[PDB]
């Protein structure tokens, strides 16, 4: 998570970075549970906007 | 929706359709196919990730 955390911030506008930082998951999942994420499909729809499934 | 080539494994896709209606057309060759006036104004379809 330290790399994913910093990477997310690196790929986020300050407004977005703050929303993300606030989620800290560090106590709920901690070192007892983990989350696995996989993307099935992404389709851009316009001018700086896309949908991720 | 889904699609397949004839047999190749079927693929899954999702379309996003922007649309309106332009009312009844004024030609016999059009009214017997699209009397309602359906018209797509924007279209895209991407692979579905299962």
């Amino acid at each position: 998570i330290q790399m994913n955390y910093d990477t997310t911030a690196l790929l986020s506008a300050p407004a977005v970075q703050q929303d993300y930082y606030k989620l800290f998951r560090d106590r709920v999942l901690g070192n007892k549970a983990r989350i696995t994420v996989r993307v099935r499909s992404i389709q851009p729809n316009g001018r700086g906007q896309a949908t991720v499934r | 929706f889904t699609t397949q080539q004839h047999v190749e494994a079927p693929q899954h896709q999702i379309a996003t359709i922007g649309y309106t209606y332009i009312g009844a057309p004024m030609r016999s060759s059009d009214r017997l196919l699209n009397p309602l006036g359906f018209q797509v104004t924007s279209y895209r379809a991407d692979p579905e990730i299962l």
